[PDB]
């Protein structure tokens, strides 16, 4: 069990950890979370309560290093750093587990949400997706925007999302029009799986991460990188039966995560019904739609 | 974006541009089988590629052979079209290609647009418009060049005739969809005014009859009573 300590809370702000959130008041003696799992990437994020714009955060694994937070008053954010420091580290974790001053990572041992989450989520490649290659950790907020929406504009800070385009010559085989546009299986597991993922499990994470961003931030490219990603498989008539099982467990569990009253604004109402109703796949996506019927029949 | 009213002279400005209808692609009779069920037999069909400002119509052929052995046939004829329609581009020198291609209906931007994937500064465009071009099987020898072909054919015409040594391309333009128009909704009617007076008559290397300035007055006037007269037998008005 790892710990995330903080320096200090000198603005009220509501924070989040994975799943969880809970609200801190300004100046506040909050240092930080602690009983953190091992084995999963995290995310840590922050909405201040002056100001709710800008939901920003942090993907890290605490295998990877020692990291704490402290709030920047020039930028005016909680700051994400490493210390380097082993030993000063676990001084100031044990004193302020001692002072109690800690959440605890509040996880119910039946509850597998978060590992059926991020399955297929690791730091390495959100790394790659998110480039600051001095840290260890990555930054993401409401407002970044993909290298795709770019290219429809500060490209540092830009999420780097595969490409995906169902009308463009990397989707199209010349002579093949009409049969790749109605059915996508070359340029998924072709182009894509076998081309540019290399397997199933690094699409997935990018898919899962991509939804993760569209929860957490709001973040409207991310949303529409996950739904692309869906549409892609869904549009394919000829799929691995594995995959198709797997992606029907990584939905369900993102349905069932989603806030209810953010249905509106992160469900694309055109790619579930063709999805379900539609598509290749319609009927192979049992337990997502059973949930998504029982839970936003309207969007249906 | 769309081509409506509002942007109507954009047609005859100087940049090449193509309308493509595919009303006509794939025709068929349906009649009763033997036991009683309902089949299809094709006839032949074609994509009408029209150049409003010169006229220039490549009428492709589609022979029936094109549908043999294959499925969904209304879906493959959007496809069939959009493939035709970007291998007469390509045949086209690039001086000769237009900047823009109009299709007549929504259904057939995605298929063009595919196939037209190489040629990403060809703007695809729909049209609010209802143009009368489904009617080009009511010109006769069109129709007859259809008919008779026993194989795939694309054939170079001129659907203004003559016209453009005397009016300009709207004006070519606008009689043209009026006589189409005509055509359209009343057939016999429209024939029997283009052809009733045996003195005027259609040259070897024409399509429409060689009426003087004037008759073409009388002519469009008769079109328009045509349509309103059929507007109100429709109508009760
Ligand atoms: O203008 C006409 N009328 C039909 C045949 N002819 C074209 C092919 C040379």
């Amino acid at each position: 069990m790892n710990t995330v300590p903080f320096t200090s809370a000198p603005i009220e702000v509501t924070i989040g950890i994975d799943q969880y959130s809970f609200n801190v008041k300004e100046n506040q003696p909050f240092h930080g979370i602690k009983d953190i799992p091992i084995g999963h990437v995290h995310v840590i994020h922050f909405q201040h309560a002056d100001n709710s714009s800008m939901r920003y955060g942090y993907w890290f694994d605490c295998r990877m290093g020692n990291f704490y937070i402290q709030y920047d008053p020039k930028d005016g954010l909680y700051k994400m750093m490493e210390e380097r420091d082993g030993a000063k580290f676990e001084n100031i974790v044990h004193n302020f587990k001692e002072r109690q001053m800690m959440v605890s990572y509040p996880k119910i041992d039946e509850d597998d949400t978060w590992y059926n989450l991020t399955e297929f989520v690791q730091m390495d490649k959100i790394r790659k997706i998110v480039r600051k290659d001095e840290n260890q950790f990555s930054y993401v907020d409401s407002s970044m925007t993909t290298v795709q929406e770019n290219e429809l504009s500060d490209p540092a800070h830009s999420l780097n999302y595969t490409v995906i385009n169902f009308k463009s010559r990397e989707a199209i085989r010349p002579g093949h029009e009409m049969e790749d546009f109605l059915d996508k299986s070359y340029y998924l597991n072709t182009v894509m799986l076998q081309g540019i993922f290399k397997n199933s499990s690094n699409y997935f994470g990018e898919l899962q991460f991509a939804f993760l961003n569209a929860m957490f931030f709001g973040n409207y490219g991310s949303s529409l990188q996950w739904h692309a990603m869906i549409e892609l498989i869904c549009s394919s008539a000829t799929v691995p039966k594995h995959m198709l099982d797997k992606l029907d467990e990584i939905l369900y569990y993102q349905i069932k995560t989603l806030p209810e009253q953010y249905s509106d604004i992160l469900l694309n109402e055109r790619v579930w019904n063709i999805c379900l109703y539609s598509s290749f796949q319609k009927n192979s996506l049992h337990n997502t739609e059973k949930i998504m019927e029982n839970k936003y029949p309207e969007l249906l | 974006g769309a081509m409506n009213s509002s942007n109507y002279a954009e047609l005859f400005n100087n940049d090449i541009k193509l309308f493509v209808d595919d009303t006509n692609v794939y025709r068929v009779t349906v009649h009763k089988t033997f036991e009683g069920n309902v089949a299809t037999k094709a006839i032949n069909g074609c994509i009408f590629t029209l150049n409003p400002k010169t006229g220039h119509l490549f009428l492709k052929i589609i022979h029936t052979s094109v549908w043999a052995g294959q499925k969904r046939l209304s879906q493959l004829a959007k496809w069939k079209t959009a493939e035709e329609v970007s291998a007469l581009v390509r045949s086209l020198p690039k001086e000769e290609q237009p900047k823009q291609i109009i299709v007549t209906r929504k259904a057939m931007l995605d298929p063009l647009e595919v196939h037209m994937l190489d040629f990403p500064n060809i703007a695809i465009r729909p049209t609010e418009l209802r143009l009368p071009f489904s009617a080009a099987m009511s010109i006769d020898k069109l129709s007859d060049v259809v008919m008779k072909a026993t194989e795939p054919q694309m054939v170079l015409f001129n659907i203004y005739d003559d016209w453009l040594d005397r009016i300009s391309s709207y004006t070519a333009f606008s009689r043209l969809t009026l006589l189409l128009r005509a055509l359209k909704t009343n057939e016999e009617s429209a024939k029997m005014i283009l052809l009733s007076d045996p003195t005027i008559t259609i040259k070897s290397y024409h399509l429409w009859p060689s009426f003087t300035d004037e008759q073409w007055i009388t002519i469009e006037s008769q079109m328009r009573d045509l349509i309103l007269t059929e507007y109100g037998r429709k109508y009760n008005v």
